């Protein structure tokens, strides 16, 4: 009778189970900030020519 | 690739955060959208009458 290496099929594991899909990592590179500021304009209360 | 804008390209907008955005948005007590608070109302019914 014919003799040969028996064929064994691996089993177990898990394929396409409980898809998560969360690989994103937040963060990027762009400009830092802007150094801008302003004062409260200029007030003027003067009349009568007090020298 | 031009087809990668499915979920990306919004991270740059989120990261574009400054002092004006601090003053306007954010905060421990700041409310958020996508959330609605439900409160009970009275129980009643209506119908037309002669």
């Amino acid at each position: 009778i014919v003799l040969r290496g028996p064929t064994l099929a691996p089993t177990l594991d898990r394929t396409a189970t409980h898809t998560v899909t969360r690989p994103r990592a937040l963060g990027s590179f762009h400009s830092t900030a802007g150094p801008a500021k302003h004062a409260a304009s200029i007030m003027a209360e003067c009349k009568d020519e007090s020298r | 690739c031009t087809t990668g804008a499915g979920v990306t390209s919004g991270f740059i907008d989120l990261a574009t955060y400054d002092n004006l955005d601090r003053a306007l948005y954010g905060g421990k007590d700041a409310t958020t959208y996508f959330i609605k608070e439900h409160y009970p109302v009275g129980w009643f019914t209506k119908l037309p009458t002669m």
